[PDB]
């Protein structure tokens, strides 16, 4: 067979004439591609045509034969522009390629942003439809009951409003334990993946956030944060917290790790700043 | 609804049909969802497919004689699948070796051999065996005699067209004027001036001043019943010879002595 | 080695099992230089053994 | 540190304020990255030399695909032996991290002529794999 | 007798099964493994023939079975329903190994590492059947299971090079059908046949493999060929994705010669001397290779001929293969002679044969060349020569003939000469120097860059085995 | 099949690849600099015949 006959009955006037022969068209469109290349600036005009009312499928046809042809740029954003026939991609396994390539050109997007902006996701530099396929990335993750491939997926994007959401409903505190193992999973990956300085020093200060929200938790933990951060303000807060919760075991502990581990600048400027909270000598 | 196309192609209107065949591809749709769309054709889908088959052929004759090139590519397109499949189910008809004359035919007039011997190399298998030539004789014959630069034979089949006279009208008209045109080509380079006399013998025209008329179309001066190629011939390829996307690469001396250089000592 | 003769839940098995090669497709491209950067860092290395 | 730098022309003093000039940068990063150029363009072998260790102490406790294209330029662009040295030590500092990648590095950097390319391969080893024993690292040393 | 037969196949089998094993389980090893593979299933279908025809069947009842077994059973039954301890899963001899599948992990389902070894397993057999010829429903069969497997996997680079082997049986098996008689079946499984090759062909880059993408990218510009679509072919070259990475000399040979049929049916003449003559040059030199370099070698005289450059007499002389390019040499004799009554004598006689190799089609439009190769000789021994006489020579019909010829001739510029009517003669207008043209500069740029390629290809090459020898032991 | 927790182990190593090909970039910079080690060894070498 020939894919050229429906070509040809694009060109013919009725809309009901057409709608047929672009349906005809996607049972071999990945599969008899080859002649649609070629007359692709047909396609094309019917989705610029806005009295086309299967503009939705022209759009998708199109996407399919830049995806065939190794353009890979231009499959995406026909993807978002069909605006739907996302369904056909779930109930599709050999081309969730191109749900893929839509993350890969989030995090470029994502990463250019983060510099000069907080904030971009909530602003309409970046298209909120590209956004959307990204989180249902995230989603679909999940579904397999993975956090592990989540919170990957999460970080390149630099949403850090998805991985609190993430941590936040697998943490009910099962047990003291379990909650700091995930956390710690996270600790040590900002540190080693995320050079960012801006993007690592947000992460770090959400994990310190859900242990302090906690009435335990591991504070051996929170020691590690307080010393790359090396900021005498976040272990002023967590001796604090040890003040309303002694222990003469305890504090001590924590205490004999944390001099040893933390720098010499650090320590000169926390012992002043103790003795306003009224932090009793023997920690001096 | 079928029948409306059918009594209006005999009664000689094929504008009447031609408007009227866009409200029956209404019904195609329908039709093609009976059958399978081939593939399996049995005596249960063939007389389903032999109406798709009937109004396609019967479109096609209509639009030639008409002059709508752009439906005629539709029909055109259409048929060669229905053709193709099978060795034979309904892949016989006439109308059949009508059409693959028509098709051809189209294919020289627009003056492109390319789309001519890809169409060829695919008619070679069943089709043209099947069909034997009984007027695929013809469009092959005169493509033939344009390879060979042999028009005497070329403009002679125009001729012998009129015994088989229906709608081959509408492209030996344009066939003429390619066949002036494929001389005029080979007269510049060939020689640079001739007598009028022996210009109108050659371009193929009963009168002198029928010939005066084809110089000016194609801006050459006959003067003193002269016509010259030493001014006109040099013109004509210089402005369509300046382009500025080939012609800053021509590939220097300069360029080409750099270009070894490197190769030496990488 | 992945299985698709049964599927479950809706192919819920098979779509998380597509999309995880096309998840490594990203580290496969950058493996195509790492794959080059083996021939060529020992074919200049020898070079410079001679020299 | 910089103007007296340049202004004497005293061996001792000069040293020990380009070496200044590397110790007050540590942790810096990418906030090094105005007064490292300055230095390693200098055409002093002093300012050359802090340069190196420039990269050094910013760059340390992190590794960095950038610190280690920049140090392989200096030891191969500067023929005076102490810049060449330089540049050696200051790669281990860097990659205290992973500190398994450095005996793949510098393996290559103990074939060179130079005796103090040789002689800095040693020290940046020495550096990496101070606090935990490697076995890799002896290979080199031998 | 029957039982003898079966132990003494299935342990030579063995061998072979541990020496393929060994490599997926260390990491794949890439251009090493096709290597092995091809030496050993030339060794193993010659083997099938001998001591019983269940040798397959041996070595599918001492491994796991995803699917092997049910496979193994329809193709016994077939050829026979036989029972002397060949239901597979009957005969032990694995005893625990994890090479031979270990006992317990199966029943689990814990171990699930047949998948490329059943590729293996297949592709032998696809091989066998077609030494045999009892292809037909078997085959079918074999290709009907393959195809929901081969997507039952998400597949691994090892197993690519496998698969980029049974898709060369499965192409071909259509076409020995189609190829005895028509059958209404035959036309049905065409248009399936090319879908499923160009559905696999996308899936295939992006798991990135050169040998599964080559090679279809080969099967389906020669279904091109057979069903006369150039613009389905062309679209098709246009793609642009052929690789040169890592891809065998088998892929290559077949490929420059598919390019040069493409191109010379749509007129294009230039471009396809240069593959004619690569495609040769890949091709190896054997008996056994013999029948790809006699359909090379026909092709070679027409390509050659349209661009209007003569090809060797003595290429065809000398060969073995002469009395096959017989027909052949006749062809180049009457383009040579200008003789257009031999040309058409010489088409018609052998006609039969010309149809089988479709040099046939391309021998319409090498009558062209015969004609202007008779006027050719007549221009260069004679400058002044009444266009009368001319007629008289190549026995044209009139004086308008003549001058039609000749004036087409010069458009092209192959005569090169200029018509006087009006002073009764052609006289040419030949310069013939090419030493005080601009011309010589342009030659001597491919000469040198050709030169300069080899120099860089020497070079390269020349330190991957000594890298080799220095990680080896010596002194 | 009867496992799981496969999951659990594939993803393990969708993490520490991402940092494992980022220690072997600087083994591809290995190639870029014995280019300029090799060009300056020319000139080691016009140095060491004098």
């Amino acid at each position: 067979t020939t894919a050229a006959p429906l070509l040809a009955l694009l060109r013919e006037n009725q809309d009901s004439v057409k709608t047929y022969a672009l349906e005809s068209i996607n049972n071999v469109v990945d599969q008899l591609w080859s002649e649609i290349s070629n007359e692709l600036p047909d396609i094309e005009a019917l989705y610029d045509d806005d009295t086309f009312s299967d503009r939705e499928m022209a759009a998708l046809i199109a996407s399919k034969v830049y995806y065939n042809l190794g353009e890979y740029e231009s499959a995406v954003k026909y993807a978002l522009a069909a605006k739907d026939r996302f369904d056909i991609d779930e109930k599709s396994q050999f081309v969730e390629t191109i749900v893929s390539k839509s993350i890969e050109m989030y995090v470029q997007e994502a990463s250019k942003q983060y510099t000069k902006d907080e904030q971009f996701y909530t602003k309409d530099i970046i298209d909120p439809k590209l956004t959307s396929i990204f989180e249902r990335m995230i989603e679909k993750c999940l579904k397999a009951s993975e956090l592990k491939l989540a919170l990957g997926i999460a970080l390149e994007g630099y949403r850090l409003d998805i991985i609190e959401s993430a941590l936040k409903s697998k943490l009910d505190q099962d047990s003291t334990s379990e909650n700091v193992k995930i956390i710690n999973y996270l600790l040590t990956l900002a540190i080693t993946t995320v050079t960012n300085s801006k993007f690592r020093s947000s992460i770090l200060r959400k994990s310190f956030d859900f242990l302090m929200n906690m009435p335990n938790c591991d504070y051996l933990t929170l020691n590690k944060v307080v010393v790359n951060l090396n900021d005498a303000g976040l272990a002023l807060q967590l001796f604090k917290k040890l003040k309303e919760e002694n222990d003469e075991g305890l504090s001590a502990q924590i205490a004999f790790d944390l001099v040893s581990s933390a720098s010499q600048q650090l320590l000169e400027i926390l012992v002043t700043e103790l003795t306003a909270q009224g932090y009793d000598p023997a920690l001096l | 609804l079928t029948k409306s196309l059918s009594i209006a192609f005999e009664n000689g209107d094929y504008a009447a049909c031609e408007k009227l065949l866009p409200p029956i591809k209404i019904e195609l749709i329908k039709n093609n969802l009976l059958i399978p769309d081939l593939s399996i054709q049995n005596d249960i889908y063939l007389n389903d497919l032999m109406i798709t088959k009937r109004i396609l052929e019967v479109g096609a004759l209509a639009s030639i004689q008409t002059f709508n090139f752009d439906s005629f590519e539709n029909y055109f397109n259409q048929l060669k699948p229905y053709y193709f499949s099978n060795n034979h189910k309904l892949s016989e008809s006439d109308k059949k070796s009508k059409l693959i004359s028509l098709y051809l035919l189209n294919l020289l007039s627009q003056n492109n051999t390319t789309k001519f011997h890809s169409e060829l190399q695919y008619l070679d298998k069943h089709i043209k065996n099947l069909e034997d030539d009984s007027l695929l004789s013809y469009p092959i014959k005169l493509d033939r005699w344009l390879m060979e630069g042999s028009y005497q034979k070329a403009w002679d089949l125009l001729q012998s067209g009129s015994q088989n006279i229906s709608e081959f009208d509408s492209f030996t008209d344009i066939l003429k004027s390619a066949i002036r045109d494929e001389i005029a080509k080979n007269t510049e380079l060939s020689y640079d001036f001739l007598p009028l006399s022996n210009i109108k013998a050659l371009l193929f025209f009963n009168n002198e001043k029928e010939t005066e008329k084809f110089a000016l179309e194609r801006n050459w001066p006959i003067v003193n019943s002269k016509v010259y190629f030493n001014n006109q011939s040099k013109e004509k390829a210089d402005y369509e010879d300046e382009m500025m996307h080939e012609e800053d690469q021509k590939t220097n001396i300069i360029e080409k002595a750099m270009d070894y250089a490197i190769s030496i000592e990488n | 080695m992945t299985a698709a003769v049964t599927s479950s839940n809706i192919v819920l098995e098979t779509h998380e099992s597509g999309i995880k090669p096309y998840f490594e497709q990203k580290i496969q491209e950058t493996e195509l230089k790492i794959r080059s950067k083996t021939e060529n860092v020992r074919r200049l290395e020898a070079q410079r053994n001679a020299l | 540190m910089f103007t007296y730098s340049q202004e004497t022309q005293h061996g001792n003093i000069t040293r020990g304020l380009a070496v200044g000039l590397a110790l007050i940068n540590y942790g810096r990063q990418e906030l090094a990255d105005d007064l490292i150029t300055k230095m390693l363009a200098s055409d002093e072998s002093l300012l050359r030399y802090g340069g190196a260790f420039t990269i050094a102490l910013a760059y340390a406790g992190t590794g960095n695909n950038s610190a280690v294209k920049r140090l392989l330029h200096v030891a191969v662009s500067d023929s005076n032996d102490d810049v060449r040295r330089a540049a050696v030590i200051a790669l281990g500092f860097v990659l205290l991290r992973d500190y398994t990648t450095v005996p793949r590095i510098v393996q290559l950097l103990s074939k060179s002529h130079n005796a103090h390319v040789r002689c800095g391969t040693a020290f940046a080893l020495g550096i990496a794999c101070a606090g935990k024993g490697l076995q890799s690292a002896i290979d080199v040393l031998d | 007798l029957h039982h003898s037969e079966k132990k003494y196949a299935e342990e030579d089998q063995v061998q072979e099964l541990l020496k393929v094993l060994n490599e997926i389980s260390k990491t794949t090893l890439t251009l090493d493994p096709r290597y092995i593979w091809r030496s050993l299933k030339d060794l193993s279908s010659l083997r099938n023939q001998e001591l019983l025809n269940a040798e397959t069947l041996c070595f599918t009842v001492n491994v796991l079975y995803p699917d092997s077994s049910s496979f193994k059973k329809n193709l016994l039954k077939f050829i026979t329903s036989n029972h002397k301890s060949s239901v597979p899963g009957s005969a032990e001899l694995r005893n625990s190994y994890p090479a031979s599948f270990y006992s317990v992990n199966t029943e689990k389902k814990t171990i699930e590492v047949t998948a490329e070894i059943n590729c293996f397993m297949h592709l032998l057999v696809q091989l066998f059947l077609w030494d045999s010829k009892e292809l037909e429903q078997l085959v079918e069969f074999n290709r009907k299971v393959v195809i929901p497997n081969l997507l039952c996997y998400y597949n691994l680079r090892s197993l690519n090079l496998i698969n980029a082997k049974l898709w060369f049986y499965i192409y071909l098996s259509h076409e020995t059908l189609a190829r005895s008689s028509e059958e209404i079946n035959s036309d049905n499984q065409n248009i399936i046949l090319r879908s499923t090759m160009m559905k696999f062909l996308k899936i295939a880059s992006l798991k990135h493999d050169n040998e599964t993408k080559a090679m279809l990218i080969n099967l389906i510009l020669r279904d091109f060929l057979n069903n006369g679509e150039v613009d389905s072919a062309s679209d098709f070259i246009s793609k642009l994705e052929y690789p040169h990475t890592d891809v065998s000399s088998s892929l290559e040979a077949r490929y420059f010669f598919y390019l040069s049929k493409i191109n010379a049916i749509q007129l294009d003449y230039s471009t396809a001397n240069e593959y004619i003559i690569a495609a040769i040059r890949k091709a190896p030199h054997n008996s056994k290779s013999l029948g790809f370099l006699q359909q090379s070698n026909k092709l070679h005289c027409c390509i050659q001929l349209l661009m209007g450059d003569i090809p060797e007499l003595s290429f065809f002389h000398q060969s073995n293969m002469q009395k096959s390019l017989l027909p052949y040499y006749h062809l180049t004799k009457a383009v040579k002679l200008g003789d257009l009554k031999k040309f058409t004598s010489t088409i018609t006689k052998y006609k039969q044969l010309l149809l089988k190799d479709d040099t046939y089609q391309l021998c319409v439009r090498l009558r062209s060349n015969v004609i202007k190769t008779g006027i050719r000789i007549i221009s260069l021994t004679y400058k002044k020569i009444s266009l009368r006489d001319i007629c008289l020579k190549l026995n044209l019909d009139s004086e308008q003939t003549v001058e039609y010829m000749v004036s087409r001739a010069i458009r092209d510029g192959v005569i090169e000469a200029k018509i006087n009517h009006e002073d009764g003669f052609i006289e040419t207008t030949e310069l013939l120097n090419i030493y005080d043209s601009e011309d010589p500069q342009q030659v001597f740029d491919e000469r040198i860059k050709f030169a300069n390629q080899l120099h860089d290809e020497y070079l390269v090459s020349m330190r991957y085995p000594e890298d080799k020898k220095t990680q080896q032991n010596e002194k | 099949n009867n496992n799981s927790a496969l999951s659990n182990v594939n993803s393990d190593i969708y993490f520490k690849l991402k940092k494992l090909e980022k220690e072997y970039e600087l083994l591809t910079l290995q190639e870029d600099y014995i280019k300029d080690e090799q060009r300056h060894l020319k000139r080691e070498l016009k140095r060491a015949q004098e």
